[PDB]
């Protein structure tokens, strides 16, 4: 049933999932919802994200490379879940969350509270309580993880702003109501890729406790300001994503779509390798010129538009 | 995305039958838009703008289409009649034509990127 698609799954998450089992079809679309924007974020780069797999099997051992690509993918799914949870919760119908109903301070002063305030703090506690029921191994890749995993949490707090409707005579802005609320969540995706971008590289430090060896991470270069709670860090570096990996790092540019107007990474040059590229031309069948007609209906005729599709060699 | 009837006395009759929600105005039902809409009957009813009517719902709800699922308001054109024929009538009570009925914000015949509802 759910949760047995986890692949190492331990017995404190298995409990987490039937404690849980209400929401867990929301943890399960917050994850799907991350690496949807992640394969947005990166959709015209040599590294697409469509390696990434979807389900709830992310959650468990983490042993992909510590690449800045997975700080990104472990922080946006993160992020997807504490998103989608508090989403769903905001929705009613669920006996365990619900709209966000603790006191808030008195308005400002147009408005009136009301509506639904969605609670991002219970979704960001159960993104937190799932990931942190893995076990618990003094790995430098599980330091990371735990770095990014809240990283990618914290925003969703972070992105709370007010939303406020409009009633009174004839939608008057005069009769306010306002609720705190998330963003469309591809605010979130914007910002962590931005995270991405100045994502902090560390080196690996161990030092003892009473179980064993621990190991640390340590801001590589000092003279920078360290990252912070809402910063990506990493510290193995990114494989060359031009030839297909035999270490199964990832497939190559191959047949990967272009973009002949940009110089950029998604252009023909920058995404190919220096390699060629192919091109091939396709056309579709497509409505174009549409008139209204009073009234009240719309007639369209059918014409067949022609592009150009160039493929990395 | 689904065409639903239109319910709201006000906008029964007046050319299209169909309508979809959330319009623009995030009305989730159409008894929500409907208990703004009527607001204005007292409008409709003094026939300031013969135009008025099918204006309100063009944006209150909003012509739907099976065939066509672009956007299609009204043109600028038939909200500045009903603006030219109305607004004085407000002013004197001294209230400025509603901000949700701004005309600068839709578009002209002949726009490229969308159509708009005028008669011609
Ligand atoms: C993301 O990248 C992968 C490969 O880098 C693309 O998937 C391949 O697309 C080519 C051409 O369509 C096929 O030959 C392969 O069979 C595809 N699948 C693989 C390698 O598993 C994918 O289309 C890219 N998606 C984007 C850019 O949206
Ligand atoms: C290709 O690149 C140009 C220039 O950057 C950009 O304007 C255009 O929208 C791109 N095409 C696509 C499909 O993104
Ligand atoms: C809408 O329904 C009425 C029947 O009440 C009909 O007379 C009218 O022509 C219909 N409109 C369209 C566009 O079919
Ligand atoms: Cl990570």
């Amino acid at each position: 049933l759910l949760c047995g698609s986890i692949p190492g799954l331990v017995p404190k998450q298995l409990r987490f999932c039937r404690n849980y089992i209400e929401i867990m079809p929301s943890v399960a679309e917050g994850v799907k919802l991350g690496i949807q924007e992640c394969q947005h974020q990166f959709r015209g780069r040599r590294w697409n994200c469509t390696t990434i797999d979807d389900s709830l099997a992310i959650f468990g051992p983490v042993l992909d490379k510590a690449t800045r690509e997975s700080a990104f993918v472990h922080a946006i799914a993160s992020a997807g879940v504490a998103f989608a949870v508090t989403r769903s919760c905001a929705e009613g119908t669920s006996t365990i969350c619900g709209c966000d109903s603790h006191h808030k301070g008195p308005p400002g002063e147009g408005w009136k509270w009301g509506g639904c305030s969605e609670d991002a703090d219970f979704g960001v506690l159960v993104s937190r309580e799932f990931a942190d029921a893995r076990e618990n191994r003094p790995d430098a890749r599980s330091a990371m993880n735990k770095h990014n995993n809240e990283a990618g949490r914290t925003t969703i707090l972070d992105h709370m702003h007010l939303k406020c409707k409009c009633h009174g005579l004839s939608g008057s802005c005069e009769v306010k109501t306002c609720w705190w609320a998330q963003p469309d969540f591809r605010a979130i995706g914007d910002f962590l890729k931005d995270k991405y971008d100045s994502a902090s590289e560390m080196v690996v430090e161990k030092h003892r406790e009473s179980r064993g060896w621990v190991e640390t991470l340590r801001a590589k270069y000092s003279l920078f300001k360290p990252p912070t709670e809402r910063d990506l860090v990493y510290y193995e570096n990114s494989p060359n994503f031009c030839e297909p990996n035999p270490e199964t790092g990832s497939f190559g540019t191959r047949d990967r779509t272009c973009n002949v107007t940009s110089h950029g990474i998604d252009g023909c040059d920058l995404l190919c390798c220096g390699r060629g590229h192919n091109t091939r031309t396709e056309k579709r069948k497509e409505k174009c010129h549409c008139i209204f007609h009073w009234c009240c209906y719309v007639s369209c005729q059918e014409c067949i538009r022609i592009y150009d599709v160039h493929t990395c060699k | 995305l689904a065409c639903q009837e239109i319910t709201v006395p006000l906008c029964k009759g007046i050319g299209y039958n169909y309508t979809y929600m959330p319009n623009q105005f995030n009305h989730d039902t159409q008894d929500e838009a409907g208990l703004e809409v009527h607001q204005f009957w007292p409008l409709v009813e003094i026939q300031c703008s013969p135009d008025l009517k099918f204006f309100l719902c063009s944006m209150y709800t909003p012509i739907c289409l099976e065939d066509y699922k672009k956007p299609l308001p009204p043109c600028r054109s038939v909200c500045e009649r009903a603006k030219a024929g109305c607004a004085p009538l407000m002013r004197q009570y001294g209230f400025a034509w509603p901000d949700r009925m701004r005309c600068d914000r839709l578009p002209e015949q002949g726009n490229p990127d969308t159509l708009c509802m005028d008669y011609n």
